[PDB]
C-alpha cells in the first residue's frame, strides 16, 4: 500500500451516507454489518492490526486468542522454526504399536498441532477497536468513498425489492459500487516505492532462495550480494 | 398550526356552527386523524422520499423493569418496557428512540419480528433494541445489563393516530398543555388542504340526509321525514 | 405585494364585503398561507428547478447555551438553541443560516438525522451545523468551542406556514411591521393568479351554502334553511 | 508535470459550481468532502507536499508526525541507509540485520532499536486556516467541478429530479476531464524527461538506487571506455 492507514471512528460514515436523503434511517447498528460485511469481503491486509501472541500447546492442543481473524505464521518458541500446516488426516492418533517435521491445524478457539508439550508463537491479526468495542476503520476516501456505496448498495437493494426505487437507480448504484470497489482493491495492494525495493531483491536472484517460509519470511525482501572475482 | 385551526377550518366550511347540531367537533378530530393517516400512506409509501420535519410527534416514555414472563428463574433474561401503551407507528418515516436528547445515544427501533433473534453479533451487543409488542407496550433489549438502568426516554416517529400521541405529548418547557385543541396538529401545510378536502367532502353529504325525526316507534328514514 | 394585498383580493373575488359575514379574513389568512406552502410542494418538489428569491424569508434568531440532556457531567457537550421556536422548512429550496449577513459565514443547515454524526472529519470541526429538533427548536453543533460565542443568527429559507415566520421577521431599517397584513406575502407574482383561484374555489361553493338559521334546537340543515 | 502547482483556496471551486443554478444548494462544507475525495481518488503525487521529519526509536518502535498521508521512504539518519519494507512476521518478537520498516496507525515498526530515522512523507498543503488548498490549474479545477456536480446530480437523479439523459452526459464529461487532468499531471516535464533519459540510456546499469535517497536516478553514465 502506498499511503499510511490512518484509523477513524465509525461515525465518519455517517456524514457522507446520511447527505442523501434517501438513506437517512441508517443507523450504527446497521453500518456496524455493513462495515464488518464490506471489510470481509474485501479482504485488504492492511486494515487488520499484526499481533503476536505466545500460547502453550498441552497435549496437540492450544488456546488460540480471543480477537484472531487470521493467521499469518506459527513457529516454534525454543527454535524459531516455523510449522507449515496438518495434512494428516490421524495425526495425535496412536496405532497399537503405540507409534518428523512440526505442523499445526486451526479450526475454532483451538490449535491442533503435530508437537505434544510445547510453546508455539502465533502471529496473527485482528481488527483495530477503538475506545468502545467497534471496528475502527481506515481514512483513506477511496476506502471511505466505496464504504459509503457499498452500504447504499444493500440498502438499495431492500428498496428495490419493496418497490420503493426505481432499477435506473439501484442499476447505477451497483455501477457505481463496482468501479470504486475495484479502485479501493488497487489502492490496498499496489506496493510503494519502499515495498517494491522489497520485491526487487526477491524477484532478482542469481542463486534462488526457496526457503524463506523456514524463517519468518524475515529475508524474503533482502538483497543478495555476489561477489566480484 | 394547532388541532383548533384544522377543527374549525373544517365546520366553518361546513358551516356546523349551531349548538345544537349533528355533526359536533368530535366526529371530525376523529375524521382527521384517520384521514391524515390515509392521506400520508398515500403519498409515502410508494417510493421513498423525504418526509418532513412536522409529520412527526416526540413522545416522551418512562420504563419499568418487566421479567420475560414472570419471576420464574428458568424462563430468560429480563426487558424493560414503558408503564402506558404506545401508538403504532407508520412505517413510512425514520422513527428514533433517543435519550431526551435528540442527537446523542443509539437506541435501535426496530421490528418486533426480528427481536427475536437480535444482539448476537459480538460488535452488537451494548445496542439497545426497540420494538412495540402486540401487547401494546415498547419493548426494550440488549445482551449489556447497563440497559436496565434507563429510566426516561422519548420516541419521535410517524404515528397513526395523531391522537394518540398527542396525549403522551413530551412536556414543552412552559409546561403541559391541558386541552388536545391547543397542540399542534402533526401534518405538513403542503397536505392540509388535501386532508380538509376530503374530510368536508366525507361529511358534506352526510350533512344534507334526512334524520329519523318522528318519535312514533317507527322507522321513519323510508319516508324521508 | 403584502398580506393585504392579497387578502383583499380573495375578499373582493368572493364579495364578502359585509362586517356581518361568516368568512372573516381569518379564515383567508389560513387558506392563504396552507396552500402558498401547497404550491410550492406541487412545484418545486418533483424536480429541481429555480426557487426565486421571493418565495423565502428571513428570521432572527437569538441564540441560548442549553446542555445536552441535563446538567449532568458524563451527559455530552452543550449545545446552542434559539430562544423561540422555528417554522419547519420546506425541503425545495437553499435554507441557509447566516450571520446577519449572507455573503459572510459557514453555518451548515443539515437534517435532524445527519447531526447526530457530524463533524468526526479533521477538516470539518470548525462548522457549525443547525437542525430543528423535534422539541421545535434550532439546534447548533460543533467541535470547536468557539461556537459558544454566538448571539444572533439569521435564517433564509422556504418556510411550510408563511404566518409562522412572518412573526419572526428581521428588524427592519425603519423599525418592525406591527401589523401582520402590513408585512410582504413571501410568494412569487408568478404563482398568486393560481393561488388566489384555489382560495376562491375553496370559499366559492360554501359562501353559499345554507346554515341552521333558526334556534329551535334542532339541526335544520337537512331542511336547508 | 510540466506546469506549476499555484495554490488557492477551497471557494475557488465555489465560484464555479454556484454557476450552475442546480447546484446553488452547496456549502464549504460539502465542498471540503468532495474535494478530499478527489485528492485520493486521483492520487496525484504533485498535488501533495514533500516534507521530511526526524523521529526517534524508543523499542522497535517510533511516533509519526501527524500530517503523515505516504511515506516516500525512511532512512537511517547516522548513515543514510534506507529501510526497505518489513516482510516479517516476527519482527521484534525474540525466541528462547538489514533494516527495515513498517508503518499502520501513527506508529512506525523499524527492525532497529534504538535509532533516529528521517522519513521522507507526504501532506496536504492548508491555509490560514486548518483547510485544504487546491491546485489553480484550471484542468485540475473543471473535473473537480465536474466531480462535485457528477456526485450532486447522481444524488438528484435518485430521487427522481434528474433525467438520466443528464446524468449520463455529466458522466461521460467528467470521465474525459477525469483522464485529462490524470495525464496533465502524470507526463514527465522537459526538465524530468532528462531525469529519465539519464536513466534509461545506461550501458552499466544502476540497480541500486533505493541505498541512496533515489538521488542519482538522473545522473549520467559518463563511460569512456578507454
Amino acid at each position: 500500500m502506498v499511503n499510511n492507514i490512518n484509523w477513524v471512528k465509525l461515525p465518519v460514515i455517517l456524514d457522507r451516507l446520511l447527505r442523501h436523503p434517501l438513506l437517512t434511517d441508517l443507523n450504527l447498528e446497521t453500518a456496524i454489518q455493513y462495515t464488518l460485511d464490506f471489510i470481509s469481503a474485501m479482504g485488504l491486509p492492511n486494515v487488520y492490526v499484526d499481533k503476536i501472541e505466545t500460547i502453550d500447546i498441552k497435549e496437540y492442543r492450544g488456546e488460540l486468542p480471543c480477537d484472531l481473524i487470521s493467521i499469518n505464521q506459527v513457529r516454534l518458541h525454543k527454535n524459531g522454526i516455523a510449522l507449515r500446516a496438518m495434512t494428516d488426516n490421524f495425526n495425535a492418533y496412536p496405532t497399537h504399536d503405540h507409534k518428523g517435521e512440526p505442523s499445526f491445524k486451526t479450526q475454532g478457539r483451538v490449535i491442533f498441532t503435530s508437537i505434544k508439550h510445547e510453546k508455539v508463537d502465533i502471529s496473527y491479526k485482528a481488527i483495530m477497536l477503538d475506545d468502545e468495542g467497534l471496528p475502527l476503520i481506515p481514512d483513506n476516501p477511496i476506502f471511505l468513498k466505496t464504504l459509503e456505496l457499498y452500504i447504499k448498495k444493500e440498502w438499495f437493494t431492500i428498496l428495490f425489492d419493496m418497490g420503493k426505487i426505481s432499477p435506473a437507480v439501484l442499476n447505477n448504484t451497483q455501477q457505481e459500487y463496482a468501479f470504486k470497489a475495484g479502485q479501493c482493491n488497487n489502492e490496498f495492494v499496489i506496493p510503494s516505492v519502499s515495498e517494491m525495493e522489497a520485491i526487487t531483491n526477491m524477484w532478482n536472484q542469481l542463486i534462488p532462495r526457496v526457503t524463506e517460509f523456514r524463517r519468518g519470511f524475515k529475508n524474503l525482501g533482502d538483497k543478495e550480494y555476489i561477489r566480484v572475482h | 398550526m394547532t388541532y383548533n385551526e384544522l377543527i374549525y377550518m373544517v365546520l366553518d366550511e361546513l358551516k356546523l356552527s349551531s349548538d345544537d347540531s349533528y355533526y359536533t367537533p368530535d366526529h371530525v378530530i376523529f375524521l382527521l386523524v384517520k384521514y391524515r393517516s390515509f392521506l400520508l400512506k398515500q403519498r409515502y409509501s410508494d417510493i421513498k422520499k423525504q418526509i418532513p420535519d412536522s409529520d412527526y410527534q416526540s413522545i416522551c416514555l418512562d420504563l419499568i423493569e418487566v421479567p420475560a414472563i414472570s419471576g420464574e428463574p428458568c424462563e430468560g433474561s429480563s426487558y424493560l418496557r414503558s408503564k402506558n401503551k404506545v401508538p403504532t407507528t407508520m412505517m413510512i418515516g425514520n422513527p428514533r428512540v433517543y435519550p431526551m436528547d435528540f442527537y446523542q445515544g443509539e437506541i435501535t427501533y426496530i421490528s418486533r419480528d426480528r427481536m427475536r433473534y437480535v444482539g448476537y453479533n459480538k460488535f452488537l451487543r451494548n445496542i439497545i433494541y426497540c420494538s412495540k409488542a402486540p401487547d401494546g407496550y415498547l419493548y426494550f433489549k440488549s445482551w449489556n445489563p447497563q440497559f436496565l438502568h434507563l429510566e426516561k426516554v422519548s420516541f419521535n416517529a410517524i404515528f397513526e393516530d395523531a391522537k394518540e400521541a398527542s396525549e403522551m405529548a413530551c412536556p414543552e418547557e412552559n409546561g403541559t398543555i391541558c386541552k388536545l385543541e391547543d397542540k399542534e396538529f402533526p401534518i405538513e401545510d403542503a397536505l392540509v388542504p388535501p386532508l380538509i378536502e376530503l374530510v368536508v367532502k366525507e361529511l358534506r353529504g352526510p350533512e344534507y340526509s334526512p334524520k329519523d325525526e318522528d318519535n312514533n316507534a317507527k322507522d321513519d328514514l323510508p319516508d324521508a321525514r
